[PDB]
Order: structure tokens, then C-alpha cells, then sequence
DNA sequence: CTGACCTTTGACCTAGTTTG
DNA sequence: CAAACTAGGTCAAAGGTCAG
């Protein structure tokens, strides 16, 4: 005995928490399973009327959102070794004015990580779209993982591959000791005090590749899923080589936020030092800008 | 460009 | 209390020779007392919860399978409810909660009950209110520039400055419900009471997000003890900087629900956040990833089987923390070109706190 | 430091 | 895609079963 | 018999199918 709340045509009753039609029942369910996303052509003032509601999908829908048409209400369609990421091959490709001091070795290293990159089990065989897409996202990351770990030995300094340390002093002198400093103790402090296995050092670059959030994947899913494998090929790598170390897979991963954290405030002096012409840059790191 | 030329084989 | 043997959800009790849910029950009926035969299947649909319906053939495999049977409807009133009260089964209770595979246990539902008290609402009462399998008076909706004109809610003690004061009060009120959670916590009010601040001075904010991800849906977010609920599409529609306030959060929440976590879970996630030994400006930290460690100990242990299915879970929550950071640095950069090109901050006092000097 | 009056 | 028409689910209530 | 429980039954609300 009544009327559906989003349009005015018999509702058939209660769907989905109110009053409605087998139009917008179904019309609701549809937009939730498969998940579509609906745009307004016009202003998003559309009438929805028993006439009309089929209209425009955008405003019928967030109608249904006013009168309160749980979409956690609709239900799933009622239908449907450790080694497949060799810990091996990960240490094998793991194998191969300051300011400017860094930039000139990030260029240097910038061509070698694709090679390291390629080197890592199952990418190659990914989209090369995908491929890119990857490798944009995480260089910054990468990079400082690897030169991060390279100064365990050193003091209050880093080294760039290519022999020149940079000690605290010295950055700061160029602006930029405290980031620095961060990469010090959030990275370098840590790592040291827990001997960070190069191999783990391995996995862990490996699972920053594999980032499956990056904006424009032809498919997440084959990411994500690689990601998850190098989750497990370091879990067993870990729980073989340190049975002593309950939680070591653990505190290797809490590695990672302090990494993009600090990866994050440095593209900000990148593209500071960049725009301002502080100092010469290369074509890569242009590129990659 | 330079990477995608370098991740072209 | 007692889990049913086919899908998994609570029981209704000891149905045709079996403890099951409801569901379950119906489902054993409906298909023998009317011989039914349902279409074949060769891949052994692992039958849950959640994923129950999709395939029947394979439902009515895993009944059988525990026991369902006609020939153990045992009628009536149960006589000793003690010798089955033995913990259900304390083959574990004293045999597989050991060596120390117990205090992890205790620890899990010391939080987890620490949890219950310091917040109002849980995301069990959230979930509920979403899904409608509630009781209470359908949630108001805020979805007009007018929906929000008729917009009260008590709040413990311009339109856009307006609605973002509204997220500094609970984001405050939060601030505190987070802090006794915090005391709460084994060893915490102990540690050099310089660290506890700075450890809740990061936390907060990776907290409130995850917090605030039960509240929130593909479609809107909860608001007013629950009572009210705003579009995800309102918010996205205000004055040029605070209509992506509420974006990212949203994004992150969509990410964080796939994983389908549950109170007992956020509640030892929820401390291994705020005991973190990577913090900028620690003292003595030896002692802050003494606890951690046991947590994370406690906290995969939980998952292990409070979600036996999933895999790499653990992993992939601990993941999610690389997320929270990103946010919060982030978030960060927006109030600073914020307080700049605008006026009428309004700030409070404990948020200026926390936010004054992070990342 | 307004965080000490809670803790504390 | 839509929505009219039609089949399952399963939260809850009736009638009946064992204890104690 | 009161207390403590469980097959069955029921019906709103879910799900699904397939002309149009
Ligand atoms: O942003 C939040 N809440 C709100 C935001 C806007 C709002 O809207 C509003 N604001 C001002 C005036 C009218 N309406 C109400 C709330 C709420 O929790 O009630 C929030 C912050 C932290 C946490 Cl833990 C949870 C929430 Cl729901
Ligand atoms: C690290 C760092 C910076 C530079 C750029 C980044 C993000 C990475 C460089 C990596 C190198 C130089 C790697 C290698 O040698 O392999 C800036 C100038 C902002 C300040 C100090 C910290
Ligand atoms: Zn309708
Ligand atoms: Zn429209
Ligand atoms: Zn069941
Ligand atoms: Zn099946």
C-alpha cells in the first residue's frame, strides 16, 4: 500500500532500507554490484519522476542515497611452493654544493634500477604500460632503500654508489640536514641496529615495486598479487634463516612507512631545487619529474 | 621516454 | 558464543545433530524435506559466512559433511551443560594456549574489552546501522545544501567552515577517547612520560582515519554517534579547498574495509599504531618496541584465526600503516596552504597542539 | 603539553 | 540496461520435547 | 509443571532471469 520514496511508483514494499519500486530496487542493486560510477550531463538537479527516472543514472542513484537506500544491504552475487617468487633470483638481481652531489649519483643509479628492476622475478612479464607506471611510482622509494642500506658502515653520512660520502654537517650547510638527519635515524639507525639481511633488503625494494595503487594499472590484481607473493617468499625466507626472531617479518615491514614518509619530503626539495634551477640536473631525473 | 625506451625489449 | 559448523556465524543452537547458524538451518530443512538436487560441482566451494549462497551443491556437501542428519534432532532441554561447557572444547584452552600462546590471548581481550569501554561507537554498531540488520530509527540523511538546514546532532559538548568545525570537535572529543585507550595499554603509562605525548602526538591522527573507516562506506560517512549519515557526494561538493578534505579518507577507508577486520582486530592494531619505535623525537626506546613486539605477536596470532581463510592478512594490514602516513604528511601539506589563503582558522587548542611541528 | 592534562 | 515476475533466505514465532 | 530448547512454518526482503 505504498509509493517508492525515490520516484512515485508502486513499491512492491521495503528494499534495501525504504519504500520503493522494482525499478529503483534493481536500478540500485546493478550500480552497487557492478560498481558503477554515474556523471551528470546537466546539473545535477534532475527530476525523478515515475515518468522520467531513467533520465539520468547519477541523480537516480543519489536520490536513492537520500532516502537512504543502504547500499551495504545489497549482498555478493549469489554465483563462483613457497617459492613462486624465488628469494633467490631477488638477491641475485640485488647483486648488480652537496645537492648536486646526490642528484648527479640518482642519475648514475637511475638507469641501473631498471636493470634491477627487469631482473625481479614475474615484472618483465608484465604490461609494459604496467611496467612504467610501476616505475614511476616507486623510484623515488627504491632509490633511497638502496643507498640507505649501502651507509650502515658510515658514520653521519651516505653513500651514492659512486664512493663520495655526504656527512650531516655538510647537508645541512646546503639546507637540507634535516630530511637528511631523518633518513639517518628512520632508515639507516634502524636497519644497522637489526643487520638488515641484503636479501630482505631484496624482498622489501621488491614489494615497493609492486605497488598496486599506482594510478593507471591495466590490472591492480596482477600487482597486487605479485606483491603478495614476495610476502610470503620473505616470510619463509625469514622463518628459516632467523628461527630465533619471533617478529622479525614484522619489523622488517615497519620498515616501509618511515620510507615513503621520508620519500615523499623528497621529491618536495626535488622539484624545489628543480624549478628554482638550484643547481644542474640530468635528463633522467628531469624525465621522471 | 628514457625509461620507456630502456624498458622497450 | 558457539560457531556453526557449516557457514560459521553464530549458532542457534545444537539443530539436526549440529551446532549451526539459522541460515544453515532452514537450508538443511528446505532441501530434505523436499528431496531436493541441487546442479553438481567439482570444486569444493569452501562454504562461509560471507560467501554462503553461492553455491548450494557444495552447502549441502559440507552439512552433511559436519553432520547435519535427521537422525539426531535431540529434542528439548539439555542435562549436563557442563561436561560440553568444558570451554567447548579445552583441548586448546590449556593445550593450545601455550607455552605463552595464552597471555596473547589474554592481552587480545584485555584491549579488546579496554577497547568496548573507551569508544561509544564500535564498528559492530556501525556495521549494524549501515546494513539495516539494526533496530534503531533509520539514520538522518545529509544530502541537500537543505538536507543539511534541517541538520542537528549532539556533538559532544559559513556552510563548508562550518560542516569541517563540526570533524574538529569529534576529531578533539576522539583525541581524548584514544588517550585512555592509550593509558590502558601494558606499560604504557609507565615509559618516559616525554615519549607517551609524543607517541600519542603521531598516533591520534593514524588512529582517528582507521577510526573513522567504520563509520565511512563507498557512499557517505556516519556522523552523530551514528545517528546521521552524509554523502559521500555532498562533501565532495564544497567551497574549493574543503571539497577534498573528506576525499582522501574516503579513499583509504574503501582500501582498509576490503580487508573486513573486526573489533577484536582494530583494538590491537589500534595500540600497535601508537607504540611505534620510528617516531621523530623518542627518548628511550627500547622499551616502546619491547611492547610492540608483543602486540604484533598478539595481534597475527588474532588474525591467524579470528580470519582462518584469508591469507597474508597480517601482511597486508601492517601495509595499510605505510597508507596512514602517507595521509597524514599529506594531510599536513593542505593545512599548511590552508592557513595561508584563508582566514577564520577556528582551530582548537589540543588539535593546534598535535598539529603544530609533525612531519 | 595541553596532552599532559590527560595522561596526567 | 530495465523492471516484472518469480524463487530463496533466514530472523522469528508456534507447538511440542526433555530435564529437574 | 517450570525451565530450557528445537523442528517447522511464515513472510519480508534478497536474489535471479529475460523480454522489451
Ligand atoms: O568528521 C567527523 N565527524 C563529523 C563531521 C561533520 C559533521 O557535520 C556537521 N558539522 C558542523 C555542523 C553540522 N554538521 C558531523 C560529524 C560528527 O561526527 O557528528 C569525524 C571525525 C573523527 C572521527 Cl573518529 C569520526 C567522525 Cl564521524
Ligand atoms: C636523499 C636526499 C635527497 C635527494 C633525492 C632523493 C629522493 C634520492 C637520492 C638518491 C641517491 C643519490 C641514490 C644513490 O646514490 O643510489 C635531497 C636533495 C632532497 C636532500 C637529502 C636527502
Ligand atoms: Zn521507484
Ligand atoms: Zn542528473
Ligand atoms: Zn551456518
Ligand atoms: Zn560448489
Amino acid at each position: 500500500k505504498h509509493i517508492c520514496a525515490i520516484c512515485g511508483d508502486r513499491s512492491s514494499g521495503k528494499h534495501y532500507g525504504v519504500y520503493s519500486c522494482e525499478g529503483c530496487k534493481g536500478f540500485f542493486k546493478r550500480t552497487v554490484r557492478k560498481d558503477l560510477t554515474y556523471t551528470c550531463r546537466d546539473n545535477k538537479d534532475c527530476l525523478i519522476d515515475k515518468r522520467q527516472r531513467n533520465r539520468c543514472q547519477y541523480c537516480r542513484y543519489q536520490k536513492c542515497l537520500a532516502m537512504g537506500m543502504k547500499r551495504e544491504a545489497v549482498q555478493e552475487e549469489r554465483q563462483r611452493a613457497n617459492e613462486d617468487m624465488p628469494v633467490e633470483r631477488i638477491l641475485e638481481a640485488e647483486l648488480a654544493d652537496p645537492v648536486t652531489n646526490i642528484c648527479q649519483a640518482a642519475d648514475k643509479q637511475l638507469f641501473t634500477l631498471v636493470e634491477w628492476a627487469k631482473r625481479i622475478p614475474h615484472f618483465s612479464e608484465l604490461p609494459l604500460d604496467d611496467q612504467v607506471i610501476l616505475l614511476r611510482a616507486g623510484w623515488n622509494e627504491l632509490l633511497i632503500a638502496s643507498f640507505s642500506h649501502r651507509s650502515i658502515a658510515v658514520k653521519d653520512g651516505i653513500l651514492l654508489a659512486t664512493g663520495l660520502h655526504v656527512h650531516r654537517n655538510s647537508a645541512h650547510s646546503a639546507g637540507v640536514g634535516a630530511i637528511f638527519d631523518r633518513v639517518l635515524t628512520e632508515l639507516v639507525s634502524k636497519m644497522r641496529d637489526m643487520q638488515m639481511d641484503k636479501t630482505e633488503l631484496g624482498c622489501l625494494r621488491a614489494i615497493v615495486l609492486f605497488n598496486p595503487d599506482s594510478k593507471g594499472l591495466s590490472n591492480p590484481a596482477e600487482v597486487e598479487a605479485l606483491r603478495e607473493k614476495v610476502y610470503a617468499s620473505l616470510e619463509a625466507y625469514c622463518k628459516h634463516k632467523y628461527p630465533e626472531q619471533p617478529g622479525r617479518f614484522a619489523k622488517l615491514l615497519l620498515r616501509l612507512p618511515a620510507l615513503r614518509s621520508i620519500g615523499l619530503k623528497c621529491l618536495e626539495h626535488l622539484f624545489f631545487f628543480k624549478l628554482i634551477g638550484d643547481t644542474p640536473i640530468d635528463t633522467f631525473l628531469m624525465e621522471m619529474l | 621516454k628514457i625509461l620507456h625506451r630502456l624498458l622497450q625489449d | 558464543a558457539i560457531e556453526c559448523r557449516v557457514c560459521g556465524d553464530k549458532a542457534s543452537g545444537f539443530h539436526y545433530g549440529v551446532h549451526a547458524c539459522e541460515g544453515c538451518k532452514g537450508f538443511f530443512r528446505r532441501t530434505i524435506r523436499l528431496k531436493l538436487i541441487y546442479d553438481r560441482c567439482d570444486l569444493n566451494c569452501r562454504i562461509h559466512k560471507k560467501s554462503r549462497n553461492k553455491c548450494q551443491y557444495c552447502r549441502f556437501q559440507k552439512c552433511l559433511a559436519v553432520g547435519m542428519s535427521h537422525n539426531a534432532i535431540r529434542f528439548g532441554r539439555m542435562p549436563q551443560a557442563e561436561k560440553e561447557k568444558l570451554l567447548a572444547e579445552i583441548s586448546s584452552d590449556i593445550d593450545q594456549l601455550n607455552p605463552e600462546s595464552a597471555d596473547l590471548r589474554a592481552l587480545a581481550k584485555h584491549l579488546y574489552d579496554s577497547y568496548i569501554k573507551s569508544f561509544p561507537l564500535t564498528k559492530a554498531k556501525a556495521r549494524a546501522i549501515l546494513t539495516g540488520k539494526t533496530t534503531d530509527k533509520s539514520p538522518f540523511v545529509i544530502y541537500d545544501m537543505n538536507s543539511l538546514m534541517m541538520g542537528e546532532d549532539k556533538i559532544k559538548f559559513e556552510v563548508a567552515i562550518r560542516i569541517f568545525q563540526g570533524c574538529q570537535f569529534r576529531s578533539v572529543e576522539a583525541v581524548q577517547e584514544i588517550t585512555e585507550y592509550a593509558k590502558s595499554i601494558p606499560g604504557f603509562v609507565n615509559l618516559d612520560l616525554n615519549d607517551q605525548v609524543t607517541l600519542l602526538k603521531y598516533g591520534v591522527h593514524e588512529i582517528i582515519y582507521t577510526m573513522l573507516a567504520s563509520l565511512m562506506n563507498k557512499d557517505g560517512v556516519l556522523i552523530s554517534e551514528g545517528q546521521g549519515f552524509m554523502t559521500r557526494e555532498f562533501l565532495k561538493s564544497l567551497r574549493k579547498p574543503f571539497g577534498d578534505f573528506m576525499e582522501p579518507k574516503f579513499e583509504f577507508a574503501v582500501k582498509f574495509n576490503a580487508l573486513e577486520l573486526d573489533d577484536s582486530d582494530l583494538a590491537i592494531f589500534i595500540a600497535v599504531i601508537i607504540l611505534s619505535g620510528d617516531r621523530p623525537g623518542l627518548l628511550n626506546v627500547k622499551p616502546i618496541e619491547d611492547i610492540q613486539d608483543n602486540l604484533l605477536q598478539a595481534l597475527e596470532l588474532q588474525l591467524k584465526l579470528n580470519h582462518p581463510e584469508s591469507s597474508q592478512l597480517f601482511a597486508k594490514l601492517l601495509q595499510k600503516m605505510t597508507d596512514l602516513r602517507q595521509i597524514v604528511t599529506e594531510h599536513v601539506q593542505l593545512l599548511q596552504v590552508i592557513k595561508k589563503t584563508e582566514t577564520d582558522m577556528s582551530l582548537h587548542p589540543l588539535l593546534q597542539e598535535i598539529y603544530k611541528d609533525l612531519y
